[PDB]
């Protein structure tokens, strides 16, 4: 698509940049502090690993990638859409041997015609 | 090829330096817009310094991620400098090479959403889908309008089309009277996407509100704040200087040696008119929205005038 | 143990102030020591919003026993080089809430104090001047 | 108005009815209840006229005759306005007081604070969960009691003076 | 469902405290509170201090509302006791406490244009909010916890110089009202992240009775400067306000008529101290001066109940003193203030509305904490 | 759609910065009846215990066998309910306000020290 050679070339500057940007913690660790290990997450500091006052953290979250609504006109489309598509697959043998008999005779159909 | 690296160390120096020197200025204009002094004009080379300064934190809950996601956001954008028009053609543009620029500017903010979302505590969690619901609802404006003008600069001929190198043949003001109506439809959604990469004005939701200020980056504390804090700065001059590269080139001929860093300083100084509008304008005079309500303006009425604009001006042609 | 590159932190301190049971009169004095009539910014200051990122804990009211352990807690996550200024007459061992069951007053003994600033609220040039006056003992400590 | 006294007197006998003004032309009625008719007086006031707002809800400590008042507010369509106030009393050895958490539904947040400061568990209100005082922390401390179980005399913390050190 | 706290320490507020919110994803489906983190033992302290002591003990109990505090309480007092009050101490006090609601106003106006973003509509109000800092330095003493009322009287008279210095940030006003009533009303902004949100009928206004501009401004006028007829107030004019008034004539209280309430107090204030201050008389301002003789005179007054109810700058706050003769100071005092039901009123109007629906409706009520946990 | 900040802020921006720079100027002037620093002599007083009586804020502790009384105004409130009393006249209020220091336990914030308490006996 882009060039002929040009493939490699994304991977030269691509590790070049990478040269320059660890280079530079090498540089900025030695002057200045070390680090140290804390944890509670600075993050509503009042507990970070008690037991109960009142109820509290650790109602972990699931897979949730959306928080938004376009137009809100289609997500009950979509919704729709998959209900039927997750309740097609049965599980029955007589659905399997059904579905290979009729696309056979549908291939059988369009090849004597045309 | 080894011209190539020359240009990739040195370029790089000059935008590091320009970016900050931008920031400084903008901050002391937003500051004399409503009765102060303001701070000096090189403020962010000492936050900088003294950011480097600090002892950094690694929380008890991190992953190999926390510390490898402020290297590689900077790379891919150190890297993506190579691609841009910074006044003359850029050093590895060939037939490609938009897709390639479409697709290193949108995995930049994964790479700085992936590294938040990897740490412990759950404010970090919702600070990240709030994310990357705005990273989806804005990329299919952009596509459009950058798709429709290089198609268009494309019938009257040029050698590598689909290029921004081709970007400086001829533009979109020599099609005709129609033309001047999908200029200023495509200044409007320009604008807009401009405003809403850098996340500034209407659109300053996952960067200093988490709950009430508590923001994205609520965890990075030493080096690592330092680096993300450059690499933003960067994208903020990337972002603009294809704004400018698509609107309105007019630069000199001059051949020479030395035409090629005058026609740098004018691309400079039109970066910096066309930031003090946007940012500054556009940061003192309106508070921030939603994230429910910031979905549905870009699939409403931005969105909606990128389509008027690309079928107004392919009935041009 | 400080080693050099922290001369920079005296031109640019970040502050964070931690309420542990004031009565809201002198954190008005936080917000109002950074309007337009004596403004702050000038000298590098910026209300960041995570102990993350401070070096100047800005730490008011007397410290009330339900807000004990979130002051200890809230000490560690501050990066090295840091600073504590104690704003009021209820840090410095209570005002009128000195015999109580449940104020344990100064703040000495929960962590170490460095400036104290009295009054009743202080008026905001005061806590400029106590600002300049740690931040000096903390560019003395460098050399 | 100053009819409200003699509205309350000619039905309910065997209470005390007194009316109080002081110093700048301002009136307030005074009333001191049984159980029982308390429990009615607070239905009959929702029935005299339509929703009145009511302001606190005072405990306190008399010895072993715990009491509890209150400062209902109604008619106040008009500048002039009234206000009346209520309070009964308990005894210590059945610590039992009906509760009104049915006709004004702001009443349990009072009674929570009344449980957890000076004794007097009520009623089978809804909730008998504490508020403002911390978990961590002894049972039948009570501290705004007198001299029962004032808290210890030993956990008062004073932070004090530098001349008492030298 | 995941559970987060609200967080003692954090940005933008300025008070610790614990509201627990259960959500579901971005929605709300339940919201509980729980307090107690100003917790200074305010009674338990008051308990054994004579009379003088509570006197400052009760001004320092919150910083905004510093007057309102130590106002109810010298009326209990009084109207325990049993003390007259002449004219000049209660013109003084009707001067200094609707002067300081504007304080009480302005600072109000700022925090919640802060949670929006809009650090312009913060800066440009805390720069208006300064005449009247300087008035009130001016004439009593520092800027915040001022005291100038005792049992008897007043502490200080105003004389003839505050006078010209008070009818200048009169002036100075009448120039800055017009345009934040003008910016107010129609925004891009305003309009569309304090609209809609947190809805409160009449009939949970006043089963829960919820009291001050949360109240009226659904729409119940009461207002205690009205309702009990109290010192000179009703004899230089006082109405209730309402939103009809300031924004054509909706009345759905949701955030933005709490606001055009807001507006319109200060309206009514401007007129208010500019009616009442050449309509003074001369005379004495302190009934039993030297304070020496009332140091011995604690043993003497008492033997009674006693309440007092007023308008607080939130709402309508009461206080309750009992004592016993033979003694140093009371034997029971108790205060209640505005923001104790208001906070127990929102925390169902908040019935799923969003997430960043919460800052903005609960700094919508002035959540000043410091009274509440007392 | 709707911005009317945009006269206001493009009409602020030609303006004098309306600002006070503390470190090169004098500050803000008091007025004239400021609460500041309490000043207090020993050459006056009867030891009275008048003062121990008033103030919400314990900074006074009465010792016998001299007739006098030591302080530390570290927690001092400003109130003046001590000047008001005392009918010596000792207690006097100043205008200082720059009041920062190091220690809780400084030379300026504590009076009639144990020394000049043995000094005096
Ligand atoms: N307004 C008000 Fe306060 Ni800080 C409350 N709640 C005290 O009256
Ligand atoms: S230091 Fe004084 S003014 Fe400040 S909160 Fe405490 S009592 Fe109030
Ligand atoms: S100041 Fe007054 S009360 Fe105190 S010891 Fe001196 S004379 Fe006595
Ligand atoms: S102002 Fe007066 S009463 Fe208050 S601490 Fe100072 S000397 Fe004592």
């Amino acid at each position: 698509m882009f060039g002929y050679w040009d493939p490699l070339y994304f991977i030269i500057v691509f590790i070049i940049g990478l040269i320059l940007a660890y280079l530079l913690n090498l540089w900025a660790k030695k002057s200045g502090m070390g680090t140290r290990e804390v944890g509670e997450g600075t993050k509503i500091f009042i507990s970070g690993e008690d037991p109960e006052k009142v109820i509290p953290g650790f109602e972990h979250l699931e897979g949730y990638y959306t928080g938004r609504n376009t137009m809100w006109g289609l997500v009950n489309g979509v919704k729709k859409f998959f209900a039927t598509l997750k309740n097609d697959h049965t599980g029955l043998l007589p659905d399997y041997v059904s579905y290979l008999l009729m696309t056979t005779a549908f291939i059988l159909v369009i090849l004597l015609l045309r | 090829i080894v011209y190539g690296v020359i240009g990739l160390i040195l370029i790089y120096i000059y935008v590091s330096v320009v970016s900050l020197l931008f920031s400084g200025i903008d901050r002391k204009l937003v500051a004399r817009m409503q009765r102060r002094i303001g701070p000096p004009i090189l403020q962010p080379f000492y936050d900088f310094l003294k950011l480097m300064s600090k002892e950094t934190i690694i929380p008890k809950t991190a992953n190999f991620m926390f510390k490898a996601a402020p290297i590689l956001m900077l790379a891919t954008v150190i890297a993506l400098l190579a691609y841009t028009p910074l006044g003359f053609p850029p050093i590895f543009g060939t037939k490609g090479d938009i897709i390639v620029f479409i697709y290193l500017l949108t995995l930049a903010d994964f790479f700085l959403v992936v590294g938040v979302m990897s740490s412990g505590s759950p404010y970090g969690r919702i600070g990240a889908a709030r994310g990357i619901a705005l990273l989806v609802s804005r990329e299919p404006a952009m596509m459009l309008g950058v798709f429709a003008v290089m198609w268009a600069i494309s019938k009257l001929g040029v050698e590598k089309p689909f290029s921004l190198s081709s970007l400086y043949e001829h533009t979109i003001w020599d099609f005709g009277p129609v033309a001047w109506v999908a200029g200023v439809v495509l200044i409007y959604v320009f604008m807009a996407w401009l405003a809403s990469e850098i996340e500034v004005g209407f659109f300053n939701i996952p960067e200093a509100e988490q709950e009430i200020a508590e923001g994205t980056l609520v965890e990075y504390s030493g080096r690592y704040l330092g680096i993300i804090k450059l690499a933003e700065s960067i994208k903020e001059f990337i972002a603009a200087s294809l704004v400018v590269a698509v609107l309105f080139p007019w630069q000199l001929n001059i051949p020479g040696v030395q035409g090629y860093l005058i026609n740098l300083l004018l691309h400079t100084l039109k970066v910096f008119i066309v930031l003090l509008v946007s940012k500054t304008i556009f940061r003192t005079i309106t508070g921030r929205l939603k994230i429910s309500q910031a979905v549905n303006l870009l699939w409403t009425r931005v969105f909606t005038a990128s389509v008027i604009g690309a079928l107004l001006l392919a009935l041009g042609v | 143990r400080i080693a050099q590159l922290c001369k920079f932190i005296g031109r640019s301190p970040w502050v964070f102030h931690v309420n542990s049971g004031s009565c809201n009169g002198c954190d008005i004095e936080i917000i109002a020591a950074l309007t337009p009539r004596y403004d702050a910014e000038r000298f590098g200051v910026k209300l960041v919003g995570s102990p993350r990122h401070a070096d100047i804990l800005l730490v008011t009211g007397p410290v009330t026993n339900q807000s004990l352990e979130r002051v200890k807690l809230v000490y560690e996550q501050t990066p090295d080089p840091k600073i504590v200024i104690a704003i009021g007459a209820c840090p410095t061992g209570g005002s009128v809430f000195y015999e109580s069951p449940f104020t344990n007053a100064p703040l000495d003994r929960i962590i170490p104090v460095d400036v104290f600033v009295p009054g009743c609220p202080p008026r905001p040039e005061a806590i400029l001047h106590g600002v300049v006056l740690a931040l000096e003992k903390l560019a003395k400590m460098i050399k | 108005a100053e009819m409200v006294a003699n509205k309350i007197k000619e039905r309910f006998p065997n209470a005390e009815v007194v009316v109080k003004t002081n110093k700048w032309g301002r009136e307030r009625v005074w009333v001191r209840i049984s159980r029982e008719e308390y429990k009615e007086l607070m239905k009959f006031i929702r029935e005299l006229d339509p929703e009145a707002h009511y302001s606190i809800g005072i405990e306190q400590d008399w010895g072993d005759e715990l009491g509890f008042l209150n400062h209902i507010l109604l008619f106040y369509d008009e500048p002039p306005g009234v206000s009346l106030l209520i309070d009964v009393h308990a005894p210590k050895d059945n610590p039992v007081l009906p509760d009104t958490s049915d006709i004004f539904p702001i009443s349990l947040q009072f009674e929570r604070e009344g449980m957890e400061m000076v004794g007097l568990d009520f009623e089978g209100a809804p909730d008998k969960r504490r508020l403002f005082l911390p978990d961590d922390f002894p049972e039948g401390i009570y501290p705004l009691r007198t001299d029962e179980k004032g808290v210890p005399e030993e956990m008062v913390k004073n932070a004090g003076h530098p001349y008492l050190l030298r | 469902w995941v559970k987060i706290p609200f967080g003692p320490i954090h940005p933008g507020l300025e008070e610790p405290e614990k509201f627990i919110i259960t959500l579901d994803g971005e929605r709300i489906v339940n919201v509980d509170v729980k307090l107690g983190y100003n917790l200074r033992g305010v009674q338990w302290i008051g308990m054994r201090r004579n009379y003088v002591q509570i006197m400052y003990l009760a001004e320092r109990m919150c910083g905004i509302c510093s007057f309102s505090h130590n106002h109810t309480y010298v009326r209990a007092v009084e109207e325990m006791a049993g003390i007259e009050v002449p004219e000049r101490a209660e013109y003084i006090r009707v001067i200094v406490g609707e002067l300081e609601r504007i304080h009480s106003h302005l600072l109000n106006l700022g925090v919640v244009g802060h949670d929006i973003g809009y650090d312009t509509v913060l800066h440009l109000t805390w720069l208006a909010r300064e005449r009247v800092m300087d008035v009130l330095e001016a004439v009593s003493g520092n800027r915040v916890n001022y005291s100038m009322v005792t049992i008897g009287g007043v502490r200080r008279d105003i004389g003839e110089k505050q006078k010209r210095l008070i009818l200048d940030m009169i002036k100075y006003y009448r120039e800055v009202l017009p345009q934040i009533e003008d910016v107010f009303l129609h925004d891009s902004t305003i309009e569309a992240r304090l609209r809609d949100v947190a809805v409160v009928p009449k009939k949970l206004a006043i089963e829960m009775g919820a009291v001050g501009p949360t109240a009226r401004g659904s729409g119940i006028k009461e207002d205690s400067r009205w309702s009990e007829q109290l010192g000179v107030y009703p004899d230089l004019g006082i109405k209730p306000v309402t939103p009809e008034d300031v924004t054509g004539e909706k009345a759905r209280g949701d955030v933005y008529d709490r606001m055009a309430v807001r507006i319109g107090e200060l309206w009514m204030s401007l007129d208010l101290l500019e009616h009442a201050l050449d309509q003074m008389p001369e005379g004495k301002i302190k009934t039993f001066p030297k304070d020496n003789i009332l140091v011995a005179k604690l043993k003497l007054l008492g033997d009674g109940e006693g309440i007092g109810r007023y308008e607080a700058p939130r709402g309508e706050l009461v206080h309750y003193v009992r004592g016993q003769k033979g003694r140093d100071g009371p034997v029971r005092w108790k205060p209640r203030e505005p923001t104790f039901p208001n906070l127990f009123t929102i925390a169902k109007a908040l019935e799923g509305n969003e997430l960043a629906d919460l800052v903005v409706a609960i700094a919508s009520i002035d959540p000043c904490l410091s009274c509440t946990d007392r | 759609i709707r911005l009317p900040l945009l006269p206001t802020v493009i009409k602020n921006l030609f303006k004098k910065p309306a600002t006070n720079p503390f470190p090169k100027t004098e500050p803000v002037p008091v007025p004239e009846d400021f609460r500041g620093k309490l000043v207090y002599n020993v050459d006056k007083c009867v030891g009275c215990r008048m003062c121990v009586t008033v103030c919400p804020a314990g900074v006074f502790v009465y010792l016998p066998e001299i007739r006098k009384v030591t302080l530390w105004i570290g927690r001092c409130v400003m109130c003046k309910q001590c000047v008001d009393v005392c009918p010596t006249a000792a207690l006097q209020m100043s205008d200082e306000f720059l009041l920062a220091s190091y220690d809780k336990y400084d030379a300026k914030l504590i009076y009639l020290t144990p020394e000049e308490a043995e000094d005096i006996k």
